RNA sequence: ACGAGCUACCCAUGAGCAGUUUAAAAGAACCAACUCAUCUAUGUGGCAAAAUAGUGAGAAGACUUGUAGGUAGAGGUGAAAA
RNA sequence: GUUUACCAAAAACAUCACCUCUAGCAUUACUAGUAUUAGAGGCAAUGCCUGCCCAGUGACACCAGUUUAACGGCCGCGGUAUU
RNA sequence: AACUAUUCCAAAAGUUAAACAACUCAACCACAAAGGGAUAAAACAUAACUUAACAUGGACUAGCAAUUUCGGUUGGGGUGACC
RNA sequence: AGUAAGGUCAGCUAAAUAAGCUAUCGGGCCCAUACCCCGAAAAUGUUGGUUAUACCCUUCCCGUACUACCA
């Protein structure tokens, strides 16, 4: 099919990770240290934030299922 | 002497062939090279073949000669016809000549039921017999001999030693 | 690779120092090329029998793409290091006191996988009475099937043959391995005859 | 400095999306195509090119839609029409006498006899019959209709050997397609856009086209009234 | 990077000249590692490793000078820490 | 290296065209705002490194115009005047 | 309608029309299009017409060959009805 | 030259491989064929062909384009002539 | 003015082996003419030099042709 969406609008996937990663028992030297960017130093890899506490505004929205209220069948509005 | 035969000559003469039969009891003929070479033998096995194919005891042998009959100079030398009588004629024989020029030429020697020491001795008159047209030491006249029966292929006689 | 060597001369400095370089010392010019020479063979040792080339523990000079795409990916041999070789001559001196092989040569190999799948037509002439012996059924082998088999290596069902029919025969090669191939008497025929006729015609 | 395509909407949907012009100039800013600048603005209509799609994959079986309206999209030489069923509406490229109120069958179970052609229907090569009229080409199967979609333009299906299709384009050159590709019986819409007549200069600039260079180049050996043998015929059947 | 004479004569043109090596996209097996690894390799790395008989003698034999590369030293350094722990 | 705040063209986003004549908002007609600059006279270190006075052509369109963005010298742009 | 802002506003360029030429097709131009489409050009609405010529050159075919709404070309000497 | 496009060779990847023109003149054989009067060797020491997308080296054609100049004497230069 | 360039039967062409066609002259065919068939004659613009001549050069003569521009 013709799919609608186009290469240069979506959003790019993330640049290819450092060979240093694909190497068996080996820490990677990253930037993380001095926490700017460096070139000749691989790029971290950070795990997902996360907020001890919870922000109104801030915070992403919760998926539709989680809300009470949420049930299988499909009622028209 | 064109170039596309003496590309020819070079190929038979680039043919690997082998003294002996190798350690393999039974092996294909495709893997291993030609292994039978002796004059005596090969007169023989055609009688040999006689008896594994049934057939007539008297058999002419229409030997084929893969003849150098060529780089002799730049210049290819012209097909001839040498008439020389064999010393054991079977039951003047004209030497005939390949109508594509390929080098072969097809002359019956004996037959089957002649003695191996008289066929040999006809071959060695056959040998000297076609080396008549050009015996010029310059370039070589035999390449590869195959002594054929009428019901038996071709055998790769070791004509070098015969060739003086 | 390409390999340039300069146009003008570079002047000397023997002290163990960096020459003067100039402009006109970056002229170079090809003279010879390595993707263009006639390119040479691998050699490597087998570490299992392969179907057209050699068997268990051999040496085999192959074509130097098909070594390193097919070869020694798969597991079917090794590099021919030095060191590697000893490991299997070695290794051979182990079987072979005992006798205990039982692998064949490179082409001993490929005798058993040719005699696994053929069928041999001898041709016999009714005109005159016909016995077959295995002197005479190796002779039908190097003919039809392009055979070369040993007298004694041939082991006939030991029942006398005087009409046309199927039978089997058992070859043996180099006394390790034997093979029971199809056995198929029929009246004989001139190749020149029956090439005309089965052939030509179709 | 890098610009930004405006084709950024993922969704599809009926309604008109806002359309921005380029002028020929690439996504540097350099012009590439010339002539191209100052037309009338313009909203662009999501077109369901790929006639058979069904809402559902939990029943994959032929369905027949109804179309509401013929309407006129600046875009295209042709009229589109929008064309509903189930619970989705999709705007299609209308033949050449769709009109409102009308009932439009997809399908795409191949027959071993034949199928009528109508109007309108959208149906396999393989069960068309061999005189039949067609547009919207899929040049392979679930790829979608790419050819034969200006106004008044009709290819003829030749003939159908060893389950293959042989069509003819409008440029009077012979295609080859598998029989399962879905195409639309009839003649596209609009069909004296060719006798259309341009009254002033400009009427051209409202289109969108701008004037030609000034500069006279002398012709050169390309010029001349060339005849040529037609061109092999262009198959997408690829032979294992 | 240099310049060459166009007919290789000295009295022609002199033409700015760049040669390119060959690239060939191959994936290889470490048994040090036992990681296969898609590198753009080139013919005559390839007869290097051969020369070396193995993929891990060739990095761990040949020096940092005669490789070039700064993927090949951190290939290096993970088999080398891989032996002495 | 730096320049499209003037100018050539284009992409965005805005804003103007009163009266009069005609089934007409028709690249129609009369005539302002507005935009170009035909002819002549002053001016020629001038008010002005291209203007003033009179007179002219278009004035619902291929029209004028504000803000802001894009194309950069082996090029950009051009209803070719190098 | 447009042009040499600052000596030329024109008979120059553009233009509706006609014609030749090149292309069977997908994620940044052409184009979210598909030969009634889109580019590279010539000539200038309409009306009556656009004659002859592939030798050369160019293009195509990439071979014979085919093309001038492709670049271009489209004849002498002598005599002859009282004058 | 670069670059764009066309074509070939090399590199690279892959695919397949052990081969055909009698005729019985005599005559055996119930056939089907046979025997005497040929049934070789060989395929090529690898060979042959295909190869999408990218892409290297060396050539071919075309487009585009780069470097550099355009002699002298002359009753002023050009033109004719001369060296 | 300069430069270029040519002359051949009565006419027009090709060769310098001075030929071919036509015209002209004579004869045949027809009632006569023409067509047609047969036979004959015919020339290198001019002077000089080119072993000697001719295709060449030179002299004389006729006629043909291009150019004559920047202020
Ligand atoms: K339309
Ligand atoms: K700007
Ligand atoms: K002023
Ligand atoms: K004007
Ligand atoms: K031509
Ligand atoms: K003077
Ligand atoms: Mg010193
Ligand atoms: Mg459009
Ligand atoms: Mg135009
Ligand atoms: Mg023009
Ligand atoms: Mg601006
Ligand atoms: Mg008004
Ligand atoms: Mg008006
Ligand atoms: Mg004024
Ligand atoms: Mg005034
Ligand atoms: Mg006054
Ligand atoms: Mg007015
Ligand atoms: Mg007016
Ligand atoms: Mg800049
Ligand atoms: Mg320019
Ligand atoms: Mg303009
Ligand atoms: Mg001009
Ligand atoms: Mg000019
Ligand atoms: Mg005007
Ligand atoms: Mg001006
Ligand atoms: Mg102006
Ligand atoms: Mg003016
Ligand atoms: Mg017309
Ligand atoms: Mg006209
Ligand atoms: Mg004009
Ligand atoms: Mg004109
Ligand atoms: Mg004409
Ligand atoms: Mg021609
Ligand atoms: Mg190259
Ligand atoms: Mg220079
Ligand atoms: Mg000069
Ligand atoms: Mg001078
Ligand atoms: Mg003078
Ligand atoms: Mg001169």
């Amino acid at each position: 099919a013709y799919e609608w969406g186009v290469r240069s609008t979506r959003k790019p996937e993330p640049p290819p990770l450092d060979r240093v990663y694909e190497i068996p028992g080996l820490e990677p030297i990253t930037y993380a240290g001095k926490m700017h960017f460096m070139p000749g130093l691989a790029r971290p890899v950070f795990p997902p934030w996360d907020p001890g506490w919870t922000h109104p505004k801030f915070r992403r929205l919760p998926p539709l299922h989680e809300h009470p209220l949420y049930k299988d069948q499909a009622c028209y509005v | 002497a064109s170039d596309e035969k003496k590309d020819d000559i070079e190929k038979i003469k680039s043919y690997p062939f082998m003294e002996g039969e190798p350690e393999d009891d039974v092996y294909l003929k495709r893997l291993y090279p030609r292994q039978i070479y002796e004059v005596e033998k090969a007169i023989h096995l055609l009688k040999k073949f006689q008896v594994l194919d049934f057939t007539n005891p008297n058999q002419g042998v229409y030997l084929d000669l893969t003849l150098d009959m060529t780089l002799g100079k730049k210049k290819k030398v012209e097909p001839f016809a040498s008439v020389l009588s064999l010393p054991y004629p079977f039951t003047g024989h004209e030497i005939k000549v390949d109508e594509e020029r390929e080098n072969f030429l097809e002359t019956k020697i004996a037959t089957l039921n002649m003695s191996s020491d008289q066929i040999a001795a006809n071959l060695q008159a056959v040998i000297n017999e076609v080396c008549r047209q050009r015996p010029l030491n310059l370039g070589p006249f035999v390449v590869r001999a195959f002594l054929r029966s009428s019901t038996s292929e071709g055998l790769l006689i070791k004509i070098e030693p015969l060739l003086p | 690779t390409v390999i340039v060597e300069r146009w003008w001369k570079v002047p000397l400095a023997g002290e163990g120092r960096k020459p003067r370089l100039h402009r006109r010392h970056r002229v170079y010019k090809l003279v010879e090329d390595t993707k263009h020479r006639p390119k040479d063979n691998l050699e490597l040792v087998l570490t299992q029998s392969v179907e057209e080339l050699g068997v268990r523990g051999d040496l085999v000079s192959v074509k130097k793409s098909v070594g390193r795409n097919r070869l020694l990916p798969q597991g079917l041999a090794v590099y021919a290091s030095p060191e590697n070789k000893k490991l299997f001559e070695e290794e051979k001196l182990l079987r072979q006191e005992g006798k205990l092989e039982k692998l064949q040569t490179k082409a001993g190999e490929a005798t058993v996988k040719f005699l696994r799948r053929c069928h041999l037509e001898v041709g016999m002439k009714n005109n005159v009475k016909w016995e077959l012996n295995p002197e005479i059924v190796a002779r039908h082998f190097l003919r039809n099937l392009g055979v070369v088999v040993a007298p004694h290596a041939l082991k006939l069902p030991e029942e006398p043959i005087t009409q046309r029919g199927e039978y089997w025969c058992e070859v043996t090669v180099n006394g390790l391995d034997t093979v029971r191939v199809p056995m198929s008497v029929v009246n004989f025929e001139r190749p020149k005859t029956k090439r005309y006729k089965y052939w030509l015609a179709q | 400095a890098t610009s930004v395509s405006w084709k950024s909407r993922t969704k599809y949907t009926v309604m008109p999306v806002k359309m921005r012009k380029s002028g020929g100039r690439n996504h540097t800013g350099q012009i590439q195509v010339h002539g191209i600048g100052g037309g009338h603005k313009q909203r662009y209509r999501m077109i369901d090119f790929l006639r058979f799609r069904p809402e559902h994959e939990s029943k994959p079986g032929p369905f027949e839609e109804k179309v509401i309206a013929v309407r006129y999209d600046p875009c295209r030489s042709a009229d589109i029409a929008l064309v509903a069923g189930g619970n989705r509406k999709r705007w299609i490229i209308a033949t050449e006498n769709m009109k409102a109120g009308d009932t439009v069958l997809n399908s795409d179970h191949i027959g071993r006899m034949a199928v009528a052609a109508r109007e309108g229907d959208a149906h396999p090569l393989g069960a068309l019959p061999v005189g039949t009229l067609i547009n919207n080409v899929e040049s392979e199967p679930g790829r979608g209709a790419q050819y034969i979609r200006a106004a008044g333009t009709c290819g003829v299906l030749l003939r159908k050997v060893n389950g293959t299709a042989i069509i003819q384009l409008p440029s009077k050159r012979q295609m080859q397609v598998l029989e399962t590709c879905i195409a639309t019986v009839g003649r596209v819409s609009n069909v004296d856009h060719n006798k259309r007549v341009i009254g002033k200069a400009g009427r051209n600039r409202w289109l969108g086209k701008r004037p030609n260079s000034g500069l006279w180049q002398r012709k050169g050996g390309w010029a001349g009234r060339k005849i040529r043998p037609l061109p092999p015929m262009k198959s997408y059947v690829k032979l294992p | 990077l240099g310049h060459r004479y166009v007919n290789n004569d000295k009295l022609s043109k002199r033409v700015r000249k760049v040669w390119k090596p060959q690239l060939f996209q191959r994936e290889l097996y470490s048994e040090i590692l036992d990681k296969r690894f898609t590198v753009t390799v080139t013919m005559r790395t390839l007869d290097l490793i051969d020369q070396a008989c193995g993929f891990d003698f060739y990095i761990l034999k040949t020096p940092k000078e005669d490789l070039c590369s700064k993927f090949g030293m951190d290939l290096k350094r993970g088999m080398l820490l891989r032996l002495a722990r």
